[PDB]
């Protein structure tokens, strides 16, 4: 029972409808029929570039735009908002991503139903009254927290409870994805607006091809009544997404738009499936023109950095371990150094599944006050393993601190914990990510990173009304306190058959945040001949 | 009988409506006056109980807390309840919580003047504004000494000593000065006032008066100042009961203090018959420091609809637990005020022109260092068992909390010009004023500052034809500005509120018969207001009017030598015209129908020689308790009774024992509730025994 590659197949990449910079192709029919109708196949996907780089998808990404304000006068009215912008890769440091091509629109519109989609939560409260803290009632009507703070709770049944159908994740595997799109580039942050849906308008997502729109707006009669709005929308992640009569006014007041996304300088040009012959059962995994896996074509696999503080205090991007065409490990692009780029051996005509796998969940809400790692959980079973993030609960986009956990805990001064997620109803839906890494004995693999560019908006730059500083220190001069962070999971072969897991955070402008662990069901089989 | 020509006689003369020393008929807007024989014989506890039978003021809006003399004239008030007080003919310039609140006894005469006055007064409130002269040195040496004990444990101390240095009274000082210490209420709060106010006179002669007006008070517990639910105080609890009328939802370390030291004068002067020159200014340094937990309405308000600790409670029990909130405010204001005119008085054939040519400078700079606590910040009160606990402010936690620290400045320069023309007997009081009007705001937490520059013209042209009668029938159309505090989606400052009136009345101030029966019927409309926003922002915008009509009788007469009738009458029709959320509505603590009627019989002949029984009933309308007008705060009909008994018969001239029973039934009345969740119960029956020594 030897690991090895049955089919593979491979496909240009295109730049029609559109795209731009989404480097696109139809996946072929086996390998979508692989990627949607058998999802516990492990196929590794390979991207090969215009140098000639070769890289395997190894390990999820992230990338938010939250915003979020305080606004308040305690003798007026209170004033609150929260509109963050999820987008999602499945690729640590590349944007790869799947969508149906059945959708009408542009590549990137067509991505509005597809994974790499900017899930936009908003969520747009306040009051006219007395001393009100009605700022906050957004985020209580947004973000399923048990508590953390002190405020208001507002229950499942009255608030809005976005669907897991609604929301696409890269390696969702119910859907029907018929097309992959890969960008040299990062997870788009795109950070825009400030609010969530207005109450008295239509709340229809205007700016980009919004899709799978879901509004509450509570819009009471009663004068004196906090009314808040929640709203949710999959929108085109290259175009500033905001809902009507809410948009984003670029003031100094409100921290600068932009739809982030850090070039690694590579041009992806051709994608491989290396189909294997690893079925994953849920527990481990078990063997079912021939390649077979070893550790002559070298591809990139994953990074192993010494030490899981990349070091950077911001936005810390990590460089690709491409392989040239010349079978040599090297990196491209990329903020963090330090990094070692492993490479797996493909070659056609031999490593075997070592007996016993670990599988953890990492679970839990780890509070963040600086830059530093710690260890988030560990898994119990060379360094050579194949790797799949089994999602069984739907915060993977709760996952990430500031504006995605609930950007009103950040007040209390102590240690929260709290399970603050995104009001995700249900796991109706299938969500995998296979992956082979290497794990060299000590040095740390990066699987999981969650940059995020963050402001901490006044909405007013006037002295009736007291912003709230959320996650800085204050607001002089109440101007938007951009803030990044780059939330990195690492995992490290301790040589003890025990792959423990690190969750370095890299923030800039941010005094902490909360980042609650995906819900993570990894599964690890050790394989080596 | 001293407030028998002091009613009627005396009061008819009034600086307020026209700054110059005119007759009331003579002035073309509704202005009510009491002398200090009036407040000597009533003994209120602040000017709002002295302006009880007035027509177009509702005094008793807040009830048992004597804490703002807030003043709903007319169905308006200052920006955000603010004071629209003026001592001296110069503005009580106070600011958030910080406002300036002055003694009846140590007043001589208030002159609460009502409709849009700023063409001499600057901004003001579109109601109008109260004007309350400080007792001013007399050359007659008088020596007076006061002691007022009363139930809630009220042990009030006060004297006025007043005296001519010298022979001929170039020199007359007046040292006026009390110190009363009762027990609010509502059971714990208790109020505390020590107020001093040396005054001294310079005459070199019947044309200068340079008297210098200071007054120094502090209050190291200024009382109840918390709000109520209109579930317990007008609707019953969910177990059929109501709320006692002394409680207090505070909690057991309820603090709020006052501190004014006003230093200023009163400058007269008089050229020759055609010239006389006046000039007022006071410095008033005033702080105020209070640590108040508040009633936001019980847990079942809309306003607390989450408040996860009203969430945490029982379906059932949500409606008897108030949610309530804490405030930490700290400030010092430092107003300064100068009023200089000058009224030449000449004629031009057969027109006499009392032609007053001002300016007027004021400068207030008002620091505050408040914490505010804000939604679910303090643990609800279980109105059915409540406990009092000492909640500490220090434990200022941001989540449910926020600081308040900004820096309000305001100045204001003001000319006016006014000429009251007087052909006949048609007497044309046409006056106009400009006003550059500056406010500063620097938010110290973060450190914006907004500035905004307002120059608002305001004019009142009003026609009286004084019939040789009495009935003088008075025209006036006068116009107001206030310029708002809040700030727009912009960030900017809003435009000033204008307040427009076209009031018509009759004065009837006969020259014989001791009778000052007035009316007038209004049309008084406060443009620019502010009102929600009419799309998804709770911000506020422009655009906003709020109307009030009203007609308004007042009825001072010495029917005899010993009956004194002062009654009063008052509809308002006040109504948002223009609103996003209350077009229609009434405004919230405006009661439709306002009456009151006092008459005091004073025996003189017989073995009760002496006695002063005297009988007033104030009624107050059914009002609105909020400006959605989701319930009306019921009518009331309170009493108030007056044993006065001059010691003269016994041989202390002008010594009097009295004993005043506010609220005589002792009704539970909620006064006013300006939300559902803002309510205040009415003050109980008050039995005060005072005792006025001339020693
Ligand atoms: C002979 C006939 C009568 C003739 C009468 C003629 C009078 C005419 C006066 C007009 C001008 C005026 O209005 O005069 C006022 C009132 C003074 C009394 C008046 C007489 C009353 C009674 C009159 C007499 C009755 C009979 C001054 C004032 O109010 N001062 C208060 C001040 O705030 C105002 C300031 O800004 C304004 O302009 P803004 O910048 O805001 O725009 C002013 N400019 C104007 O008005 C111009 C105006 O528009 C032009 C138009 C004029 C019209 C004239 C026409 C009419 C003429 C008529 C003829 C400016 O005045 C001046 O510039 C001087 C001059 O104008 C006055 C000189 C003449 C009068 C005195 C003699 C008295 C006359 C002689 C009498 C014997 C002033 O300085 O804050 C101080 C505290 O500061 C701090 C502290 O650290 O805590 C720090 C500070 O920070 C800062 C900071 O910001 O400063 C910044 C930091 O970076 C850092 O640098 C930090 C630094 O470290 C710090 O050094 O400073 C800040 O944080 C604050 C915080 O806000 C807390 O609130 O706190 C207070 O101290 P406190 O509270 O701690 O003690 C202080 O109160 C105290 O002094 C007041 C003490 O009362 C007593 O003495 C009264 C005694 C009376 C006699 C008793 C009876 C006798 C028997």
């Amino acid at each position: 029972s030897h690991v090895i590659i049955t089919e593979t197949h491979s496909t240009g990449l295109r730049l029609d409808q559109g795209a731009g910079d989404y480097y696109w192709s139809e996946m072929p029919s086996r390998v979508t029929q692989l990627h949607n109708n058998d999802p516990n196949r492990v196929v590794l996907t390979e991207i090969e570039f215009s140098d000639g780089s070769r890289h395997m998808l190894s390990g999820m990404s992230m990338g938010v735009g939250a915003k979020a304000y305080g606004i308040i006068n305690p003798q007026i009215m209170s004033q609150g908002g929260l509109k963050t912008q999820i987008t999602a890769s499945a690729d640590l440091s590349l944007d790869v991503g799947y969508f149906n091509t059945g959708t009408s629109g542009t590549i990137p519109q067509k991505l509005r139903d597809g994974t790499g989609c900017q899930h936009m939560f908003g969520a747009f409260s306040g009051r006219r009254g007395f001393a009100s803290s009605a700022m906050y009632l957004g985020g209580a009507a947004l973000y399923k927290s048990a508590w953390s703070g002190s405020g208001y709770v507002v229950a499942d049944a009255g608030t809005l409870t976005i669907p897991s159908d609604y929301v696409r994740h890269p390696g969702a595997r119910n859907f029907g994805f018929n097309a992959i799109y890969v960008r040299g580039r990062s997870c788009n942050r795109v950070l825009y607006g400030m609010e969530g849906p207005n109450y008295t308008t239509g709340g229809a997502v205007q700016g980009a091809s919004s899709s799978g729109a879901l509004n509450f707006t509570y819009n009471p009669s009663n004068p004196e009544s906090p009314k808040y709005s929640v709203g949710f929308a999959r929108a085109d992640p290259t175009n500033y997404a905001y809902w009507e009569s809410m948009g984003d006014p670029n003031d100094s007041a409100n921290g600068p738009i932009g739809i982030y996304s850090e070039h690694l300088g590579i041009y992806p040009s051709k994608i491989t499936w290396y189909v294997t012959n690893l079925v994953y059962n849920g527990s481990g995994y078990n063997i079912d023109s021939w390649k077979f896996i070893n550790f002559f074509r070298d591809v990139g696999c994953n990074l192993s950095k010494d030490s899981p503080s990349t070091g950077i205090s911001g936005i810390a991007t990590f460089g690709l371990p491409t392989t040239e065409s010349n079978n040599a490990p090297s990196i491209k692009g990329g903020n963090v150094g330090g990094l070692h780029a492993n490479v797996v051996s493909i070659y056609n005509f031999p490593l075997r599944l070592l007996g016993g796998s670990g599988s953890t969940i990492l679970s839990g809400n780890i509070v963040f006050q600086g830059n530093g790692s710690v260890h988030v959980g560990t898994v119990g079973l060379n360094g050579a393993i194949v790797c799949t993030m089994e999602f069984i609960d739907d915060t993977w986009l709760s996952a990430g601190g500031i504006g995605c956990f609930n950007p009103t805990e950040m007040l209390s001064q102590g240690a929260e914990y709290g399970d603050s997620r995104f009001r995700i109803g249900g796991n109706t839906i299938n969500k995998k990510l296979h992956q082979i890494l290497s794990l060299p004995a000590g040095e740390y693999v990066p699987f999981f990173t969650i940059k995020g560019t963050v402001v901490n908006a006044c909405k007013l730059q006037a002295a009736a009304y007291n912003p709230t500083p959320y996650w800085v220190s204050g607001l002089p001069g109440s101007v938007g306190q951009t803030g990044y962070y780059t939330l990195t999971y690492y995992m490290r072969n301790d040589g003890n058959n025990n792959i423990s897991i690190w969750l370095d955070s890299s923030m800039s402008n941010i005094i902490g945040m909360k980042a609650c662990l995906p819900n993570i069901k990894l599964i690890i089989q050790r394989l080596t001949h | 009988s001293a407030w028998g020509p002091a009613a009627t006689i005396a009061a008819r003369q009034s600086a307020t409506g026209t700054k110059t020393d005119t007759p009331i008929q003579k002035v073309p807007q509704s202005i009510s006056v009491v002398t200090a024989e009036e407040m000597a014989l009533h003994q209120p506890k602040s000017v709002k109980e002295a302006l009880s039978y007035t027509p177009g003021v509702s005094v008793g809006t807040r009830g048992a807390s004597n804490t703002y003399d807030h003043l709903i004239i007319r169905g308006f008030a200052a920006e955000g309840q603010s004071q629209n007080n003026y001592l001296n003919g110069l503005k009580l310039q106070g600011n958030f919580y910080n406002d300036a609140v002055i003694d009846p006894y140590m007043l001589e005469r208030a002159e609460i003047m009502r409709g849009p006055v700023s063409v001499l007064y600057g901004k003001s409130s579109p109601g109008g504004l109260l004007n309350m002269v400080s007792k001013r040195p007399t050359t007659e040496p008088l020596k007076e000494v006061q002691f007022k004990a009363g139930t809630d444990s009220l042990f009030q101390t006060g004297f006025d000593f007043s005296d001519s240095l010298d022979d001929d009274g170039v020199y007359s000082y007046r040292l006026t000065g009390l110190a009363r210490s009762a027990n609010a209420q509502q059971k714990g709060s208790e109020e505390q006032r020590y107020a001093i106010a040396p005054a001294f006179t310079w005459r070199p002669d019947d044309k200068t008066n340079f008297t210098f007006l200071s007054y120094f008070q502090n209050e190291p517990e200024t009382g109840y100042y918390g709000w109520l639910p209109k579930e317990g105080t007008v609707e019953p609890l969910p177990n059929g009961k109501r709320l006692p009328t002394d409680f207090n939802e505070g909690a057991k370390n309820n603090t709020y203090s006052r501190n004014e030291k006003m230093v200023g004068y009163s400058f007269d002067h008089e050229f020759n018959d055609t010239f006389t020159v006046r000039q007022n200014l006071r410095f008033a340094e005033n702080k105020t420091s209070q640590n108040s937990v508040y009633g936001y309405g019980v847990c079942s308000d809309p306003a607390n609809a989450y408040s996860k600790q009203c969430a945490a409670l029982a379906p059932a029990d949500k409606g008897h637990y108030l949610a309530r909130k804490y405030v930490v405010d700290d400030e010092k204001l430092q107003n300064f005020s100068v009023d200089t005119q000058l009224q030449s008085k000449f004629a031009t054939g057969d027109i006499d022109h009392t032609l007053l040519t001002g300016v007027d400078f004021m400068r207030m700079r008002n620091d505050i260092n408040a914490w505010f606590g804000y939604d679910d910040s303090v643990p609800l009160l279980n109105l059915y068992n409540p406990v009092n606990t000492d909640f500490d402010f220090n434990a200022k936690d941001p989540a449910n909390s926020g600081p308040y620290r900004i820096l309000n400045k305001q100045k204001q320069t003001g000319v006016y010009v006014q000429d009251q023309a007087q052909w006949d007997k048609v007497l044309v009081t046409l006056g106009g004023r400009y006003d550059w009007a500056d406010q500063e705001s620097l938010n110290r937490v973060a450190g914006t500052t907004d500035k905004r520059d307002d120059k608002q013209f305001t004019w009142r042209g009003g026609v009286n034809y004084l019939f040789d009668n009495g009935v003088t029938p008075y025209f006036s159309y006068s116009e107001s500005f206030e310029p708002s505090s809040q700030v727009g989606k912009d960030g900017n400052i809003f435009a000033p509120s204008k307040g427009k009136q076209y009031e018509v009345g009759v004065k009837y101030v006969p020259e014989d018969r001791p009778i000052v029966v007035t009316g007038a019927v209004y049309n008084l409309t406060k443009t620019n207001n502010l009102m929600a926003d009419p799309e998804g922002s709770f911000f506020s915008v422009e655009g906003g009017e709020i109307r009030a009509r009203g007609v308004e009788i007042e009825a001072k007469a010495a029917l005899s030598a010993s009956v004194n009738v002062v009654g009063s009458y008052t509809y308002t029709d006040a109504e948002y015209t223009t609103d996003t959320t209350y077009k229609g509505n009434t405004p919230a603590q405006v009661p439709k129908h306002m009456a009151s009627l006092w008459a005091d019989y004073t025996f003189f002949d017989g073995p009760l020689s002496g006695l002063t029984l005297g009988t007033g009933g104030r009624y107050t309308g059914s009002s609105y308790g909020d400006p959605a007008n989701s319930f009306k705060v019921g009518s009331y009909t309170v009493v108030d009774a007056l044993v006065r008994y001059d010691l003269a018969r016994v041989g202390m001239a002008g010594s009097n024992v009295a004993l005043h029973v506010n609220n005589l039934f002792d009704r539970e009345y909620v006064a006013s509730c300006f939300n559902t969740y803002g309510c205040f119960w009415g003050a109980e029956r008050q039995v005060v025994a005072t005792a006025t020594f001339r020693f």
